[PDB]
Formats: C-alpha cells, structure tokens, sequence
C-alpha cells in the first residue's frame, strides 16, 4: 500500500477563537543513547603473522603501517573512557537521598537504587541491564557499579536540590516546591501544582510504573544500545575470519607455506597473505574510527542532555522529550545512558472566544500575562497554558493607547480594586 | 592440527567421529587426544601489552 | 586486578581521587614514599539536608571565570602524490 | 598542559606527516626503497616489477594518510561548529543552557584568539553562602491562599518574608509580592501569616 503520513486534523481556526487546556497529564518518555563501545585492541603483528618469525620479518618491510593501526585503536579505546566521564561525571559530590522519602507523594523508588540487592542499581536499571589472533578487550575505567553510583548522585541531587547543585552548591528545597518552580518555568502558575499536587504525584507515579512495563514488554526498547554491541561483535568476527582467506596464496596458513615451499617461494606466498591480512585489518580500523566518531557524537549529545535535561530545565522543544519539559532522571545502561524525561502535556482543551484587547474608558487594556477569553457571556483573563479564568482588573492588565488602533478590540469592564 | 597454546582437560563431549572443535570465528578451541581419546581445551598462550 | 597484574604498586584499602588510571575502578598514585594502587572513589559524599519545609538560599555570591579551549582548524597540508610516490 | 587540546591537534598532524615521510624509506617487498637504485640495478622488465611494489606501498601509505586526515578533519569540523555555536550563544548573547557556557549561571563570555583555535572566558554567577530557612508553599491570610509572585516564602523562625530565589534579600509579604488563588483548605503545608496591604 501507499503509506499514510498520519491522520488528518483540521484545526478550527478563526480570527476570534482560542483553545485552552482545562486539564493536563504528566508524561514520562524514555530516550536511549549510546555513550561508549567495547574497547577492543588488536596487535597488528600478531594478527597478521602470529608467532612466525619468517612472516614478521617481512611485515617490517611495510614500515609503520602496524604502528599506525595500533595507535588508531588505542586512541579509540581512550576516547571511550572520556565519553563515559563526559556523560556521567558531571557532579562534584556524591549525593544521597534521606532514609525518609518525604517527597510530597512523589514516588522515586523505581529510579533510585534498590537497597535490598547486592547491586546498587534501581529497579529500572536492572531491567535495562538484564536484557542488554592478537585480539584483546580492555576494561573501562568506570565500572557498572561506579556509573550507577554517579547516576544515583545525579538523581539524589535533582530530587533534593533541583538544579542548584548543577550550578554551585546543592541547596535543599522541598520536592513539591521544586516541581512548582518547574511548572512556573513552562508558563504554568505555581498554584496549579499545589491545588493539583495529589493528582500530579499520582500521574507521575503511574507514568514511572509504565516505564517498567514498556521496557519489560517491548524487546526492541533498547535496540539502540544492542545495535552498537552487534555491529562491533560482527566486525570482530568478520576480522578474525579473514585469517582463513588465502588472498590468492597457496594456503591461508603460514605454517603450511613454510613447511611446504622453499624459502624464496614461501616468501612470495607469505607476502600475498600479509597484504591481504594487513588490508583487512586496515578496513577494520577505518570502520572503527568512523563508528567511534558516531559514538562520540552520541556521547556528546548525551552529555549535553545530562546538563540541560537533568541539571536544569530545558526550553528547547523536543530536546528533552515531547511536551513541556519539567525534569529528567538519568538511568545507567550497558555502554549507554537512558533518560526518563518528565513533561507536561495539555490534555483537555475547550473552545473560547478571544480578543487582542479590552476597551474600557476609551483606552485599550492588554493582559500583563495570559489571554482574554469569553465563555459566551463574560470576559475573563487567564493564563495561557491552563484554563483558569480571572476577573479582568487593572492588576491583570496594562493600558496602552486608545481603542481606535487595535483590530478586534472588544468592549468590557475593567475592574479597579 | 597445529598451533601453540595451553592445553587443559575439558568438560566438552565430542561425537565419536569428531577429532577437534571450533569457535564461531572458525578458530580451533579443543582437540581430541589420538591415543587417549580424551578432549582437551586449547586456550591462547598468554599475552598482552605492558 | 581485572586490568592485569600490577607489580611495584602497593595496594591499599584507602580510596582517593583518581590520579593515574589503570582500569576497572583501579587508579594509582605516588603517595607518602611509593606508588600505591587503590579503588578510586568518585567524589566526596554529601547528604543534602532535605525536609518538606526547609530551603537553602544563598546570602552571597562570587563571580567566576572559567576557560574553555576549543580547536577550530587543522594545518592545511597538500600532497603531490606524483612527486611523493615517484619523485 | 592547559592548552593541551590545541597542542594535541598540532601533535597529531605532525605525527601524521612524519609517519608519511618515513614510509618512503620502506621497501614494501621491493629490492630497495629508492627508485634510482632499482633502475640502476635491474633491467627494465624486472625494474618495473620492483617499482610496482614501491608504488603499491607508497600509494597505500598516502591513501592511509588521507583517510586519517578526513576522519580527523570531521572531528575538528565538529569542534569548530561547537565553537561557532558558543560564539553566538555565549558571546553574542546570554545562555540559559546549563554547563554550555561554563559552570554556574552564565552572565557573559569573551573570546580570545589562540593558535589553530579559540578560547572562551566564561563569566558566571555562582551562589556562595547559603543559609537554612523554613519555607511554605503559601500563606493563609483571610482564608485566601497567597502564593509568591516571583520569589519564595521563607522564615527566620519568628517572621515570614518573601525573597528572590537566587539571592537572599527578604521582603515583607504584601499583596504586591503575592497573588491569590484557591483557599487555605486546598494547599498542603500552608502556613498562617499576615499579608500587608499598602
Ligand atoms: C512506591 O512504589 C512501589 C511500587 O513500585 C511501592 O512498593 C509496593 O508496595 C505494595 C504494598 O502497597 C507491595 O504489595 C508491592 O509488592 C511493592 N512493590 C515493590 C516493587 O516493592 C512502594 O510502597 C511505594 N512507596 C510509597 C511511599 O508509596
Ligand atoms: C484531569 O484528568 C485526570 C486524569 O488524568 C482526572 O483524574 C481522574 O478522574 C477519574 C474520574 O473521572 C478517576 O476515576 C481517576 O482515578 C482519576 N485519576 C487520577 C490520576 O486522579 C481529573 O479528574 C481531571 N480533572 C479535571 C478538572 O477534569
Ligand atoms: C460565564 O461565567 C460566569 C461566571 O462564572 C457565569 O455567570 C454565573 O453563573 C452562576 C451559575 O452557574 C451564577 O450563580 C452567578 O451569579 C453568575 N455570575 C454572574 C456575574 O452572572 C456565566 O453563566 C458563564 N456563561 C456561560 C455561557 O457559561
Ligand atoms: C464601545 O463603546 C463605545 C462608547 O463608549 C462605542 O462608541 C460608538 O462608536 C460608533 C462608531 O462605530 C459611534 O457612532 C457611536 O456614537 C459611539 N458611541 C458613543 C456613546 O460615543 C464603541 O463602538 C463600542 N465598541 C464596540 C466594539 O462595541
Ligand atoms: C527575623 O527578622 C525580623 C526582622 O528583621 C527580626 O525582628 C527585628 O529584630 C531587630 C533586632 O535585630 C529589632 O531591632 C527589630 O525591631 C525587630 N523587628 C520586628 C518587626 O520585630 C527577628 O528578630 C528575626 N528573627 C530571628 C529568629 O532571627
Ligand atoms: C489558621 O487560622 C484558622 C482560623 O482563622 C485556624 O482554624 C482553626 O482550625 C482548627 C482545626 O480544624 C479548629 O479546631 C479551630 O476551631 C479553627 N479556628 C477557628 C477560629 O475556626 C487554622 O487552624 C490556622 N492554621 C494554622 C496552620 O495555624
Ligand atoms: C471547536 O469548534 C469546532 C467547530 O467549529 C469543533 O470541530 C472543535 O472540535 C471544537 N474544539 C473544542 C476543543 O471543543
Ligand atoms: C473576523 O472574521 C469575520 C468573518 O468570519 C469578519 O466578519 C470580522 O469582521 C473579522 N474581525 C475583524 C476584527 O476584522
Ligand atoms: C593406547 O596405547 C596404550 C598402550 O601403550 C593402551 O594401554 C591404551 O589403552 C591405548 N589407547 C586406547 C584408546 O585404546
Ligand atoms: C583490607 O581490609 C581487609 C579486611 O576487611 C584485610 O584483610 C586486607 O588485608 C586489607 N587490605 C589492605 C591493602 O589494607
Ligand atoms: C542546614 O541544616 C543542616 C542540619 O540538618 C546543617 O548540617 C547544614 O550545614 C545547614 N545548611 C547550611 C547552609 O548552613
Ligand atoms: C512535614 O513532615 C513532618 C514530619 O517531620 C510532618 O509531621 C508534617 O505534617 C509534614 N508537613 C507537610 C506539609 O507535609
């Protein structure tokens, strides 16, 4: 079939009609980013010649090719630790949450470390981890436990001090006030949260529980990290298997050449294998450098998100998930990071009649903040991202100019307290 | 079947007609002893950078 | 250690800020004298005095200047392969 | 070591060229590394074979150099794009992006020229001396719930004040510093106080 690009939606546009949400939901989405890849290393001389002296001596005639290849892979391995540190080691101190989690109804137990286990992973982190020749593999400087500990510090930091710990000392604040500031930061007044605090905490708690179900249920949920592992695993198997290719030589095995051919002829067959094996190794390294670059880019993005989505509140649309960003919580994953993005999403809009300004005593009044709306009989001024009608007063509006220069201005009363 | 490495007693069971085994990256990882018919694992001879 | 066999460094039970990395959580340093090996800590622990009715507010501030150094360009080399290869 | 980021670029490129030059000394299986020493030793039909061995080797060496230069160039290009972004957002403006223009609350930045690069001096505001205050989400006055207009409600143990969030500077809670919404039976943790009417 010809693919659909999505359902059509005709917006009820007119010069005097505005839709304003009378309700909202809290949405939590999961974004997975690669941070690092396995730090492989291949010793060029051993890969090409093994323990054969006769081959090694011919490989020396190729100058520095092996030195360059060894340096390139070493440089990648070093980068991988840099990438991990840039993403996770953004906190000066290791912060811990209180034994008594009085967070105003907000339940963070699925993102905070689970103390009942030998591990220090949170319930969600356990889900993320459970399902994700001259050749050696080097261990990372920062082990999974250490990465989890950095993550815990970032979570504890955000929960108990909001963004202050990311720009100076950690300053404690009641969680509900932090959240009130986050609402204020997206154009929703603070009283909306306090009046609906029980609802918000419940919507939040439900959304986090949904993350566990999504990750548990969907096998492709972390394909982005699995793909990195599979691509590099395939590259190594491909690399090693080229040792079984003769590349035009009498055989793929150096020992079956040296024990079969007279030295001056054995030399030729070995050169055929050296060229082929060196070429296959160069191919591997070039691919690893290109892949290292895309991993680095992902790590840089992940590091940017850690700073802007976790250590602060972002005003960048769709940078920290869909909807109006409130806060984010990092979670450790194998060779990567998972961000749980908490956003505010308008839920139940209604059709209101609007106007640019209100005409009172021959003067035009505009909202200091908010928009003028009408329910069909009365005019109110309300905040833009949540319907909450107020009487139009001189403390809600400001006056500028006369009523003759505003197109669509309507007549109403502006109350003087 | 030639190479270098460290041979240890294995816990692998070969079929009666199999003489040696291989890994996913078609390299040898076990050999049958022609005289004892026991199976030994072959690990790489230790190496690494300093 | 997981990274390999470390010879000449004295293993201690004291964690410190990482100086020279070895790998797998192990770092080494010169300390009062010999070289020692240890599991690196990540930072000092800090318990935030959180409660449902307590806020910390700065009564003073400082101005800091930090320096960020970024590469912009490479040396513009050009190779004449014919001369390079043959001369 | 402070400018290691720029020195590293210089060193990597210098090494690439030194490596390239010194591959001209390699035989690559040829009778010699020098073309003149091949032509002067072997008859043409054999000299050509030894020359092909050097051409393949030197061409491969050069090609390796170029490939590494393109990968490296992509890295520098990405860094340059970041630097250009910072010039616009840190120097030609004020950033609200955390840790983008240094640690702390960004005020402004000044660029400085450097060899093969740029150095940014990031000027930030950093809170220095915090104190513990008691807080509340709202004040209860006439049954009305009063919320801060732009600050936070704090208490020194006997009196309630409203102050700006990032700097302690307490003010009397007045109707001009607060707004009213809902009532005292809705807000959790609301405290009773007096809101001054000027
Ligand atoms: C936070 O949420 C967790 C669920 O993720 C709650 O733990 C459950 O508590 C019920 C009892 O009401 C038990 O039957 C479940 O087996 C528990 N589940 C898990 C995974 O432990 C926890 O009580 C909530 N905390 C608060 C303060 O509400
Ligand atoms: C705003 O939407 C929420 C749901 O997102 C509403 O809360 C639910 O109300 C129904 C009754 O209609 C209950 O059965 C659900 O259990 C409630 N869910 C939660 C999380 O509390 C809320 O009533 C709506 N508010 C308004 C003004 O429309
Ligand atoms: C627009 O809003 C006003 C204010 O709430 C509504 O007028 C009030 O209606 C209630 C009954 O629900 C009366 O008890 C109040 O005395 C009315 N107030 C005033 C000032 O008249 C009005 O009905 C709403 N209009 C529409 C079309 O919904
Ligand atoms: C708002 O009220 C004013 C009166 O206070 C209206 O002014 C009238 O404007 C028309 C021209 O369109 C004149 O012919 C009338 O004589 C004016 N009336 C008076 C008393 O001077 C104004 O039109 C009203 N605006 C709206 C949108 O209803
Ligand atoms: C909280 O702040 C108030 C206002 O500054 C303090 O009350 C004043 O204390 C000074 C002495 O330092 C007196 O001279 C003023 O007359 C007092 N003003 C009022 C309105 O009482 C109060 O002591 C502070 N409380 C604490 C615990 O520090
Ligand atoms: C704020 O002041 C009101 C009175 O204006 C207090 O109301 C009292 O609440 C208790 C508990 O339900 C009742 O037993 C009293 O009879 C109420 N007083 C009156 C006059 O009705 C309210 O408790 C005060 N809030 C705080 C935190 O002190
Ligand atoms: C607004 O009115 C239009 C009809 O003109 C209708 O299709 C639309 O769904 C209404 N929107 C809301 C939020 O009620
Ligand atoms: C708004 O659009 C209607 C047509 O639907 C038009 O009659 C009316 O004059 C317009 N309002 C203004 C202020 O032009
Ligand atoms: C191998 O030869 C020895 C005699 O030297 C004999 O004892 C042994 O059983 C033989 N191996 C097998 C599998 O029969
Ligand atoms: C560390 O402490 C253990 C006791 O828990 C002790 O047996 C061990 O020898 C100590 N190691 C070092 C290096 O101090
Ligand atoms: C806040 O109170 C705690 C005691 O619970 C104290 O240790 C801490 O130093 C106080 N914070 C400041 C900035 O004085
Ligand atoms: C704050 O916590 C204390 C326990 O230390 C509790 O008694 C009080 O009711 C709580 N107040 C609010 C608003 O949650």
């Amino acid at each position: 079939y010809t693919m659909s690009l999505g359902a059509e939606n005709s917006v009820a546009y007119s010069n005097n009609s505005i839709a304003i949400p009378t309700n909202f939901t809290i949405s939590v989405t999961t974004e997975i980013l690669p941070v690092s890849m396995t730090k492989t290393s291949v010793d060029c001389t051993m890969y090409i010649c093994g323990d054969s002296t006769e081959c090694s001596n011919l490989l020396l005639q190729y100058g520095s090719f092996c030195t360059q290849l060894n340096r390139a892979l070493t440089g990648i391995a070093v980068e991988q630790d840099k990438n991990t540190q840039e993403v996770f080691a953004q906190v000066k101190q290791i912060y811990k949450t209180p034994p008594i989690k009085d967070f105003g109804g907000f339940n963070f137990s699925q993102i905070l470390p689970d103390p009942s286990k030998p591990s220090k992973r949170s319930p969600i982190e356990d889900l993320l981890f459970n399902k994700v020749n001259g050749l050696t593999v080097l261990p990372p400087l920062l082990t999974d436990e250490m990465i989890a500990q950095y993550t815990s510090a970032l979570l504890a930091g955000t929960i108990t001090s909001g963004w202050t710990f990311g720009a100076g000392p950690a300053l404690q604040i009641p969680f509900p006030m932090q959240m009130a500031y986050r609402f204020n930061g997206i154009g929703v007044t603070q009283n909306v949260l306090y009046e609906n605090q029980k609802l918000i905490a419940n919507q939040f708690n439900s959304a986090i529980g949904k993350i566990q179900d999504s990750l548990s249920s969907t096998p492709s949920a972390l394909g982005k990290l699995q793909d990195v592992v599979n691509q590099n695993a395939q590259a190594l198997n491909t690399l090693v298997k080229q040792l079984s290719s003769n590349f035009g030589a009498i055989s793929s095995v150096l020992n079956d050449i040296l024990s079969r051919l007279d030295p001056p002829e054995a030399e030729v067959q070995i050169d055929r294998l050296i060229t082929g094996r060196l070429q296959s190794l160069q191919t591997y390294v070039t691919q690893q450098l290109i892949r290292a670059a895309e991993i680095r880019a992902s790590a840089n993005l992940a590091a940017t998100k850690m700073s802007e989505c976790v250590l602060g509140q972002s005003k960048r649309v769709d940078f920290c998930g869909k909807g109006y960003h409130l806060m984010s919580f990092p979670q450790s994953a194998p060779h990567g990071v998972v961000f749980l993005h908490v956003t505010y999403v308008p839920a139940q809009e209604k059709n209101f009649t609007t106007a640019p300004a209100i005409c009172h005593d021959g003067k035009a009044h505009f909202p200091r903040e908010g928009v003028f709306v009408s329910n069909g009989t009365h005019w109110f001024v309300t905040q833009r991202n949540f319907y909450e009608p107020q009487i139009i007063t001189t403390d809600n509006t400001f006056v500028s100019g006369n009523c003759d220069v505003v197109i669509g201005i309507v007549n109403n009363t502006v109350y003087d307290p | 079947l030639t190479g270098t490495g460290v041979l240890t007693e294995s816990n692998k069971k070969f079929l009666p007609f199999q003489q040696f085994g291989r890994d996913i990256a078609d390299t040898t990882d076990a050999v049958r002893d022609p005289q004892t018919l026991e199976i030994l694992d072959i690990t790489p001879c230790s190496f690494g950078g300093v | 250690t997981r990274a390999g066999c470390l010879i000449g460094a004295e293993h201690v039970n004291n964690s410190y800020e990482c100086d020279i990395p070895i790998g797998a959580g192990i770092c080494a340093s010169y300390q009062t004298q010999s070289i020692i090996a240890y599991t690196m800590s990540l930072g000092a622990e800090n318990s935030v005095a959180y409660s449902n009715n307590s806020i910390a507010i700065p009564t003073n501030f400082t101005i800091s200047v930090t320096t960020e150094i970024l590469p912009v360009s490479m040396t513009k080399t050009s190779v004449d392969c014919t001369m390079y290869i043959c001369g």
